RNA sequence: UACUCGAGUGGCGAACGGGUGAGUAACACGUGGGUGAUCUGCCCUGCACUUUGGGAUAAGCCUGGGAAACUGGGUCUAAUACCGAAUACACCCUGCUGGUCGCAUGGCCUGGUAGGGGAAAGCUUUUGCGGUGUGGGAUGGGCCCGCGGCCUAUCAGCUUGUUGGUGGGGUGAUGGCCUACCAAGGCGACGACGGGUAGCCGGCCUGAGAGGGUGACCGGCCACACUGGGACUGAGAUACGGCCCAGACUCC
């Protein structure tokens, strides 16, 4: 009963990550770009929905990216101290 | 190697024994991931129900359970199944 | 209140004005009585009634008030205090339980004997 | 140290720190030189010491001492170093 | 005599399980994905092989220091303790050529091609167990993710590896994890940074309810081990009864 180096582990494909868009806001930056995303929801305890935004930075290699414009989101590799983001094509620009 | 353990909850003078698949890694009532009845002698017939079906899964998966729990899944027959030697063998005396 | 001015201000509730602070937050603390002395409630009600002052383990100094007719409490005896408002003696927020440590219930009480600390007759 | 158990498991992590320290040594003097050989800029030489250097990091490796997708990284480095220059 | 055995290696086990909540406002916590970016002994299950030579040490005996713990010097002995070589050509890396998917480098068809490289150990003759790699899976794990989750502006500007790019070094794995140079920015009034408070949560008390309080036990996680640090061992260290150093405490 021999058999070759061949008892390998298990599979895993790949699934969802996450994705989101939102609009550009500081382009000073070098081939990198800060992004706000606009969500809804409503108080725990009042009921009132609530609009806020949180701040957020993706990924660009050649800047295309204008001051104030439409972007969206994939979850890349962590390449920097609070920034992951990297985006992925644009949907408008001003 | 996940080993079918029986988790223990409750109070002192009357201990409780759930039958849990489980790591014997993790603490004695640590992580169950998934449970198929429980085993509590307190009581005098101190019945115990298997699930045939998720047990066999388990063994054939990589679970090898404790003697304990071995001795009665032989009791409860699915060792008797999953061995196929005598069947499965129903003796199980369900409390009065 | 707009819910705007909800949302940016929160809605702050009442702070507990909190009663006894001598113990902390504790049911019981001990103390050691450092003198024993004589004061007149307040004009509506007029009368001379016994208080002492008590060193406390939390190290706080605050008059306790005398329970019953009779006492056996000399300067310095360790005495046990407890909780509880006191009007003829504006400053005064404290009792003294009878029967314990050194302090007993005053002979002659036979009604109300668990509040003093009195044992039955034989 | 309070039982036979743990002092006998002392007594044998120095001795194979004395083993893997040395082991690692080995390993690290074989990398200084190859890092020696780039930088003063040859090709033959600096191949021959990749070979030497391999053969003598598949075997720690394979020995336990470190670990091997971290060895195919810093020899597939190396080797990349190596076509670069 | 081996029934048996002190200790002696060698292993394996000791990272288990038990305890505590001082700090910690953090991806610290519940839930929801994950990885075409990691590993994982002991379990089962299909499937090649396990040739070969060598040396040393404990134990022991003698000697010596020393109350002591502890120590050395010398002789000697064996191995599932040790290393070389044999191969491998299915695995790890590199220079040349198609199809599928798109959520991108690129992944999968072990896609084809040229080079070179690599592992093991035996025990019992009986419900017989061992060693090495990896198409299948699981578990335990790491990373980071949206959201969230005290009070104080009588705390308003903070931050320099700090913030991003490129290149190297580093990690089981991308990344200021570390280094060098480039640009000056990033975080900030949809409350930064500051201060006091305090393990988080499924839950416990209350309330018709929303909500308020709160974290007893059990349990899911976290962090801690006389106070401060660091590292070895390995599949697995915050290493409680594992190691080293510094202070305190007690003692010889
Ligand atoms: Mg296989
Ligand atoms: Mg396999
Ligand atoms: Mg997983
Ligand atoms: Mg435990
Ligand atoms: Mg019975
Ligand atoms: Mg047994
Ligand atoms: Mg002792
Ligand atoms: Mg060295
Ligand atoms: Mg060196
Ligand atoms: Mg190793
Ligand atoms: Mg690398
Ligand atoms: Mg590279
Ligand atoms: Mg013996
Ligand atoms: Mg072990
Ligand atoms: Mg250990
Ligand atoms: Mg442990
Ligand atoms: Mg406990
Ligand atoms: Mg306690
Ligand atoms: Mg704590
Ligand atoms: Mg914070
Ligand atoms: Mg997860
Ligand atoms: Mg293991
Ligand atoms: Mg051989
Ligand atoms: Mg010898
Ligand atoms: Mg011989
Ligand atoms: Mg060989
Ligand atoms: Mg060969
Ligand atoms: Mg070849
Ligand atoms: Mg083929
Ligand atoms: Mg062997
Ligand atoms: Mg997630
Ligand atoms: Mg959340
Ligand atoms: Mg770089
Ligand atoms: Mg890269
Ligand atoms: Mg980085
Ligand atoms: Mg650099
Ligand atoms: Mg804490
Ligand atoms: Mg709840
Ligand atoms: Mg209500
Ligand atoms: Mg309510
Ligand atoms: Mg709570
Ligand atoms: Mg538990
Ligand atoms: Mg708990
Ligand atoms: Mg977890
Ligand atoms: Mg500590
Ligand atoms: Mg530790
Ligand atoms: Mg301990
Ligand atoms: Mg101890």
């Amino acid at each position: 009963q021999k058999g070759p180096k061949y008892t390998p582990a298990a599979e895993k494909p790949r699934g969802r990550r996450k994705t989101a868009i939102g609009y550009v806001v500081s382009d000073k930056m070098q081939k990198t770009i800060v992004v706000e995303l606009e969500d809804r929801k409503s108080h725990p305890l009042y009921g009132k929905i609530i609009r806020t935004t949180k701040k957020v930075k993706a990924h660009d290699e050649n800047g295309e990216a204008g001051i104030g414009d439409r972007v969206s989101l994939m979850e890349t590799r962590p390449l920097s101290a609070t920034k992951r983001w990297r985006l992925v094509e644009i949907l408008e620009k001003a | 190697a996940v080993k079918i353990k029986l988790t223990r909850l409750g109070k002192i003078r009357n201990p409780q024994y759930r039958i849990i698949v489980a790591d014997a890694r993790t603490r004695r009532d640590g992580r169950a991931i998934e449970v198929i009845g429980r085993y509590h002698p307190k009581e005098e017939p101190s019945l115990i129900q298997i699930d045939s079906e998720r047990a066999q899964y388990w063994l054939g998966v990589g679970a090898q359970p404790t003697e304990p729990v071995l001795a009665l899944l032989k009791i409860t027959g699915d060792w008797q199944k999953f061995k196929g030697l005598p069947g499965a063998e129903g003796t199980l005396k369900v409390k009065e | 209140p707009t819910i705007q001015q909800l949302v940016r201000k929160g809605r702050r509730d009442k702070i507990a004005k909190v009663k006894t602070a001598a113990l902390k937050g504790s049911p019981q603390r001990r103390g050691v009585c450092t003198r024993v002395y004589t004061t007149t409630p307040k004009k509506p009600n007029s009368a001379l009634r016994k208080v002492a002052r008590v060193k406390l383990t939390s190290q706080v100094e605050v008059t306790a008030y005398i329970p019953g007719e009779g006492h056996n409490l000399q300067e310095h005896s360790m005495v046990l205090v407890r909780g509880g408002r006191v009007k003829d003696l504006p400053g005064v927020r404290y009792k003294i339980i009878r029967g314990s440590l050194d302090t007993q219930g005053v002979k002659n009480r036979k009604q109300a004997r668990s509040r003093y600390g009195a044992k039955k007759e034989k | 140290a309070n039982i036979k158990s743990q002092i006998k498991r002392i007594r044998t992590n120095e001795r194979r720190r004395l083993r893997n320290q040395s082991v690692k040594s080995s390993l690290r003097t074989a990398i200084r030189g190859f890092r020696e050989a780039v930088d003063a800029g040859d090709k033959d030489k600096a191949s021959e010491l990749l070979h030497a250097t391999s053969r003598k990091l598949d075997k720690a490796a394979s020995k336990g001492v470190i670990h091997p997708n971290q060895a195919a990284n810093k020899k597939s480095a190396l080797a990349l170093a190596l076509n670069k220059l």
